[PDB]
């Protein structure tokens, strides 16, 4: 199981 | 050898030329990225939200004088809080308005008001490379293969004129008219002549070294390709969990599982990018990009024919007129308010 939509990115983490 | 003579030869002679493109367009770069407010927010009207993140949103916005279609990236300046945040807002602007390669998004104007910062761009309405690989749930290997290449010559491109692009993701890869893709998204983009340490990206694709808080440098792209390769041609990706730890733990454990369909040449090229020893990772040693691009898995490929935008697209979008949206899915519509006191001046001047 995992992520299967938009994927947002990090900017800091 | 692997190549008879003839074959040997025009590979190198291929190999020169492109050192010859690539002296020409650093030379080009560096006169724009020496020498960087082309419009304002009312020559535009705003028609559609096509895509929305953490400090702001892509709007399609039709030229009021020309009519001409573009998609403009609105930041609000406010949400631009964070310090990495402002700094990778500049590096976005200055690196789009200096760089020119087929696949990569053309900026057409940038400006700033009160509240908000602006660049407009060529919309390209064919949609992203993540929708369509979710409809159809995966690529096949000459349909993935013909993607991959244009990311390889795009990389080698922009690390030439030592540029990191930090954020590959289908999310970020428009589908145009002749089924090419065009490169979007340049807000973790920077020039780093070695190596840089800012934690940032899209978890599924950060390399081992990122997540380890070590300092890194362009070969994170390299392992970046091999998880999207993996994920065109798998229909998800090689490290896939629900939450961001658990995505990072299976990163830096160096494990890797692949579907049984895979071909054994593709499987080769990604135990090589998806690599984290970096004295072992392709696009990383000795040979440089040509590890890659002379790799079995790319074999039919013409670079060039590639680069020229020769060779048939495996799929070519449905185009129904100027200005269509059908390829783009639906975002929640938010007011575009400018207020009537400037904020964040001084911390965006250069902008
Ligand atoms: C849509 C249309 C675009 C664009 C970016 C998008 C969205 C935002 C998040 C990733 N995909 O960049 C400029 C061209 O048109």
């Amino acid at each position: 199981a995992g992520r299967t939509g938009r994927r947002q990115a990090i900017h800091d983490i | 050898g692997h190549m008879g003579n003839a074959a040997a030869a025009k590979k190198g002679s291929e190999q020169e030329s492109v050192k010859e493109f690539l002296a020409k367009a650093k030379e080009e770069f560096l006169k724009k990225w020496e020498s960087p407010n082309t419009a304002q927010l009312d020559h535009f009207d705003r028609i559609k939200t096509l895509g929305t993140g953490s400090f702001g949103r892509v709007m399609l916005v039709k030229h009021k004088e020309t009519g001409n279609h573009y998609a403009m990236k609105i930041l609000d300046k406010q949400k631009v809080v964070k310090l990495k945040q402002i700094e990778h807002t500049l590096n976005e602007k200055r690196i789009l308005q200096a760089v020119n390669f087929p696949f990569l998004v053309k900026l057409e104007f940038s400006f700033k008001d009160n509240s908000n910062l602006y660049m407009v761009m060529e919309y390209v309405p064919g949609g992203e490379m993540f929708s369509h690989l979710r409809r159809i749930g995966r690529f096949s290997e000459p349909h993935a293969r013909f993607y991959a290449a244009q990311i390889v010559l795009t990389f080698e491109y922009l690390h030439s004129l030592d540029l990191i692009y930090r954020d590959l993701k289908p999310e970020n890869l428009l589908i145009d008219q002749q089924g090419y893709i065009q490169v979007t998204d340049f807000g973790f983009a920077k020039r780093v002549k070695g190596r840089t340490w800012t934690l940032c990206g899209t978890p599924e694709y950060l390399a081992p070294e990122i997540i380890l808080s070590k300092g890194y440098n362009k070969a994170v792209d390299w392992w970046a390709l091999g998880v999207l390769i993996y994920e065109m041609a798998a229909g998800y990706p090689p490290f896939f969990a629900d939450q961001p730890i658990q995505i990072y733990e299976k990163i830096v454990s160096g494990k890797v599982r692949f579907p049984s369909h895979f071909s054994s040449d593709l499987k080769d090229l990604l135990r090589n990018l998806l690599q984290v020893d970096l004295t072992k990772r392709f696009g990383n040693l000795k040979n440089g990009v040509n590890d890659i691009k002379n790799h079995k898995w790319f074999a039919t490929t013409d670079w060039i024919a590639i680069y020229q935008r020769k060779v048939e697209a495996p799929f070519i979008p449905k185009f129904k007129g100027p200005g269509d949206t059908s390829n783009f899915d639906d975002y929640e519509e938010e007011e575009i308010r400018v207020s009537i006191n400037e904020k964040c001046g001084k911390e965006f001047t250069e902008f």
